[PDB]
């Protein structure tokens, strides 16, 4: 099953603030109105690819995904990144981990880190083997899709994993729906207001009026 | 498209004109800029500094070439609107015989004395390394009192004021003047006074309506506006690219690195940004020219087509010209062209010449015409019949002669 | 007679104002260069060092060291510099192939196993280790930029103490990520008390610079390292004593010029300074700038010799250069 | 001349110009000067050519007593004109001069496509056959930067040269406005 | 991905070109386009010789 993402899955580019500017830069986004996986996450679920980053989505009101598993061959042989979130904290380990028939949350290791009327935002990619997570949190009532408008995710963390990842797969609060998205490298622009918060973006490749945006620098064109 | 009625023994005359004021915008001066160019190549880097003077000359001539420019932005503001030795001034009274002037002279009511009409081009027309923006000579204050001047010459004495002395005339008179100069017969004018008068009224409240409603009407000003500021983004921009040095911050680069290898990193970054500099003012240069050759257009147009009358058809405004008023604007000036438009025709048969006491006659002003019925003598650009005689008309040779002459009775003022 | 720009003119930066974070931690590299056994390159170890302070003179001082060339900093300047990670890479080869340890060499190490990037900024440090990692100590072992692999590809290098470039060299590569991000790893420069309001020389967190520090009304979020004006420079910089937002701005300057009727007239001048508030720098002030030496007159002339904004100057009467605004006529 | 090197088309393609001179011309033999100052007002040529010898001082009886010869020496003047314009390659060399200088702009342009600069090669795909990166990059900066500034030599040229076009487009504009549309009192000026 | 690192200069040429390029167009305009009707002759040429 589909949706269509509209304008979903920007983020702060890097860690700079600007205001009242038009700026222009090439990173792993979402691209406009591209499709997104959308799995129902009762009656269980897959194992996904990752391919050059992801964006993950929850729609939410009594929070039953509380994390993920990000690797190559989850298998003890690769070391694997494991997130979950204990109701306390984030909690953040990667670990030649061996893995569960199907893991859940039941309500070597080389690093540590600790902290529908909802929707949650999260993405994740890889740059050199250093892996940055950035998220939003916003209120919703649109239960069976992903809201057509504008929010923005700022970065949570970096984390010097060194590890490459091709798979990934959610966590589940075993005794609800998510989305997935992948992101690809199209150019941006990226409107930076008059608080220096970034409210409005334009993809460089979605038609021909998106590349003459970016051609003016200017998100109106005469 | 126009299948025009040509033929052999038909003319069209306008019976009625309208006096259209129409908007000519012509940049006078742009920007000026100075750039302290050691400080944008290198700036506060004495280590920098130092290796620009390897380079000989350049920085000293850039900053020769840009004040070249910066001065002379004040030599075309001066030959545009400086064209008067005395800054006159209007009477408090406006007896001006029904035209309406008080959109286009000052208005006190403002802290900086400019027109209701220049408050309108004042609002449609719309960085710190090195780069500095000196001030124009005139302010814009001074510039509206010299428009002030040249208006108020050109409202109560004509052309006599870029002529000589200034000599007034009552406006109704200085317009009969302004009639005889297209050849059309001022009385003409005075039997239609009240109709002028509410045409150039008319015409002065569509220009402010022009003015309120499209931004293009200041096109050709804001692109100038547009051209110099994107040249300074453009060349500030350039101060950030690599032109592959390790970097583009140079203290940064000085501080990561010791002499014998920054000199090397270093002269990427100066023969980038000298290079960015001499196209930069090259780009000016360039530019001045184009507004230099639109500062002594716009000097040329004051002289003929506000201190004077201008026969050059065309060159004052679509039309016949009649008068203008200068208004400044932002970088530039605008120029109200009146021009008298004839605007209503009736098709007449005509004849070249008239033959009568079996010698042939001709007009001493415009053309013989004819309703059908009857023959007449009138003015080129404005239909008036007159019955035709001795002191209307001369003589040459017989009706043999002449090709297209008609046998008519010429009258005898004698009789 | 005239107006003529002899000078621009620059406040100077009053002092040095050193600001990086309150971290007290001395950095690891001591474990890596005290380690007893190294890895094998075909399978090359490596370290992250962050969220501490680096001396390097112990390092570049020491004699224990072959070689320490380094590939876009200077090793004389690294205590002046501070960046957000180091990533230290280790592992043992034959000395007579350490020379490959460059920014785009080419070898049976470099172009096979270990390759450095094209535009690598780090320092290569090298040693023999004959009196060390010789035995015949067959485990160390050889094989695109940071690149990791598991008649086949492995082939061993031997060494006995018997082996001057025969010998193993232990090495260890420092891969400074010198990216705008938040700084973790320092030199051992003490952070000063910040000044305000008057102009400055600064390094904050490793952005250097010179100017005007002031307290800004900017609002802030909290992964904002710096900020940057409508064109693409620092304009802003968060404190990392605590995090409060100042802005830079460039410390004054203007153009000097000065005026002079000519010198068959006289030898006496005014002086112009533009863009510039006379506090920054018998006296005027003017829309183009502070005016010094010029006598003030409210009467009106042609104007002489022009200075901008309506301003103009002239020699007059017991005489002296006045400045005046000009009439435009009778 | 086909290495990124295009020429646009201009807007108004030669069969518009020639229907816009067309329309100039046949306001200006059936309407004279009127056209050019508000709606078009037909008038008989030989009354405008009446109308231009009062324009130079000369009393219009002097065409209408001369009218066939004036006419047949126009005829004659006209005649001229192709026999100068059939013979008189040399006439043209105004325009031709502007269509030969930016034939030789571009000619020198692409001449500095084949130039060294103090690389290896101008030919920058075999450079790229030959070289890795870490040398190919030394080589290919002189490259860019000799082309880079035979751009900016060649578009400086373009922008000096396009002044001088546009001085005489509106020198051309003028003349249309004054001596086609109108009458020149200008001495020397229209011939 | 060289000609990269010296910045605004490719763009500011087509820029530069394209302001020639499009007053082409304002010169042949402003020359030729001075009649804003099409006017044309009869079919009988009485042009009086």
């Amino acid at each position: 099953a589909y949706t269509n993402s509209f304008t979903r899955g920007v983020y702060y580019p890097d860690k700079v603030f600007r205001s009242s500017v038009l700026h222009s830069t090439q990173d792993l986004f979402l691209p406009f109105f591209s499709n997104v996986t959308w799995f129902h996450a009762i009656h269980d679920n897959p194992v996904l690819p990752f391919n050059d980053g992801v964006y993950f989505a929850s729609t939410e009101k009594s929070n039953i995904i509380r994390g993920w598993i990000f690797g190559t061959t989850l298998d003890s042989k690769t070391q694997s990144l494991l997130i979950v979130n204990n109701a306390t904290n984030v909690v953040i380990k990667v670990c030649e981990f061996q893995f569960c028939n199907d893991p859940f949350l039941g309500v070597n290791c080389t690093f540590e880190y600790v902290s529908f009327k909802n929707l949650r935002e999260f993405v994740f990619k890889n740059i050199d083997g250093y892996f940055k997570i950035y998220s939003k949190h916003t209120p919703i009532n649109l239960v069976r899709d992903l809201p057509q408008g504008f929010s923005a995710l700022e970065p949570l963390v970096d984390l010097p994993i060194g590890i490459n990842i091709t798979r990934f797969q959610t966590l589940l609060a075993l005794h609800a729906a998510y989305y997935v998205g992948y992101l690809q490298p199209r150019t941006f622009l990226l409107k930076y207001n008059e608080n220096g918060t970034i409210t409005d973006a334009v993809d460089c490749a979605l038609d021909p009026l998106s590349e003459t945006k970016c051609t003016l620098k200017s998100f109106t064109v005469e | 498209e126009n299948s025009v009625a040509y033929s052999n023994n038909s003319i069209a005359i306008p019976t009625n004109f309208t006096i259209s004021v129409t908007t000519e915008i012509l940049p006078v001066s742009m920007t000026k800029t100075s750039v302290d160019c050691t400080m944008y190549i290198c700036g506060d880097s004495t280590e920098c500094s130092n290796l620009l003077l390897q380079y000989g000359s350049f920085c000293t001539q850039l900053n020769r070439a840009l004040t070249g420019i910066a001065v002379e932005q004040d030599k075309n503001t001066q030959e545009v609107f400086a064209q008067v030795k005395q800054i006159y001034k209007t009477p408090p009274i406006k007896d001006f015989g029904g035209f309406n002037f008080s959109q286009i002279l000052p208005d006190p009511s403002k802290p900086s004395k400019r027109s209701f009409i220049e408050d309108l081009l004042f609002n449609k027309v719309t960085k710190y390394i090195g780069l500095t923006v000196l001030p124009p000579l005139l302010t814009d204050e001074m510039i509206a009192q010299y428009t002030s001047a040249l208006l108020a010459g050109t409202i109560t004495s004509g052309w006599t004021f870029g002529a000589g002395a200034a000599l007034q005339i009552p406006f109704a008179m200085q317009m009969a003047y302004r009639f005889n100069g297209i050849g059309v017969t001022q009385n003409v004018l005075y039997e239609n006074q009240k109709l002028i008068a509410n045409q150039f009224n008319s015409a002065i409240g569509k220009i402010q309506d022009s003015l309120s409603s499209t931004a293009s009407a200041l096109g050709k000003l804001q692109d100038v506006v547009n051209q110099n500021a994107q040249a300074l983004n453009t060349l500030v921009k350039q101060l950030s690219s690599n032109f592959g040095a390790i970097s583009s911050v140079l203290n940064d680069i000085l501080s990561r690195l010791d002499p014998p290898e920054a000199e090397v990193q270093i002269d990427r970054l100066i023969t980038g940004r000298l290079q960015s500099l001499q196209t930069y003012v090259t780009q000016q240069l360039i530019r001045a020219a184009e507004i230099r050759a639109s500062a002594n257009l716009a000097a040329t147009k004051m002289s003929e087509c506000v201190l004077g009358q201008s026969k050059r058809v065309d060159f004052c405004g679509k039309g016949y010209h009649l008068m203008s008023f200068p208004q400044s604007a932002p970088h530039g000036v605008v120029f109200l062209h009146v021009t008298y438009v004839p605007a209503q025709e009736k098709n007449f048969t005509t004849a070249p010449a008239i033959c009568h006491d079996g010698k042939a006659h001709f007009p001493r002003e415009g053309v013989f015409v004819s309703n059908g019925t009857h023959w007449f003598v009138t003015q080129r650009n404005f239909y008036e019949p007159q019955i035709i005689t001795t002191d209307n008309t001369f003589v040459s040779g017989n009706c043999d002669v002449v090709i297209g002459i008609v046998n008519n009775t010429v009258y005898d003022p004698l009789q | 007679k005239g107006i003529y720009q002899t000078s621009n003119f620059r406040v100077q930066p009053t002092e040095s104002i050193v600001r990086f974070p309150n971290i007290t931690n001395l950095c690891p590299f001591g474990e890596v260069f005290n380690a007893t056994r190294f890895a094998s390159v075909y399978a090359w170890n490596r370290k992250r060092i962050s969220n501490c302070v680096a001396d390097y003179s112990v390092l570049y001082n020491s004699a224990s060291f072959s070689t320490f060339k380094c590939y876009g900093v200077s090793p004389t300047k690294l205590n002046d510099l501070c960046f957000t990670n180091v990533y230290a890479d280790s592992f043992v080869i034959r000395g007579d192939e350490v020379r490959q340890i460059a920014p785009g060499q080419t070898g049976k190490i470099a172009d096979y196993n270990y390759k450095l990037p094209d535009d690598f900024t780090g320092c290569v440090i090298a040693w023999n280790s004959n009196n060390l990692d010789s035995k015949g100590n067959y485990n160390y072992l050889y094989r695109k930029p940071f690149e990791r692999d598991i008649y086949f590809p492995l082939q061993s290098y031997g060494f006995q103490p018997t082996n001057v470039g025969y010998q193993p060299y232990r090495v260890v590569v420092l891969s400074f990520e010198l990216l705008h991000a938040p700084a973790t790893v320092c030199g051992p420069k003490k952070s000063t008390n910040l000044v305000k309001n008057k102009c400055v020389n600064f390094n904050f967190n490793g952005l250097t610079g010179t100017g005007v520090l002031t307290e800004s009304n900017k609002k802030f979020l909290p992964f904002q390292q710096f900020g940057r004006d409508i064109l693409d420079i620092t304009d802003a910089v968060r404190d990392p004593q605590t995090l409060e937002i100042l802005d830079i701005t460039p410390c004054s300057f203007g153009g000097v010029s000065v005026i002079t009727p000519g010198t068959n007239t006289s030898n006496q001048v005014a002086v112009l300074y533009q863009d510039v508030n006379c506090t920054e720098v018998n006296v005027f002030q003017t829309r183009a700038g502070c005016l010094i030496g010029a006598e003030h007159v409210n009467n009106s002339y042609e104007c002489d010799i022009p200075i901008g904004a309506g301003i103009c100057a002239s020699y007059q009467t017991s005489q002296s250069i006045i400045a005046y605004t000009m009439s435009l006529g009778a």
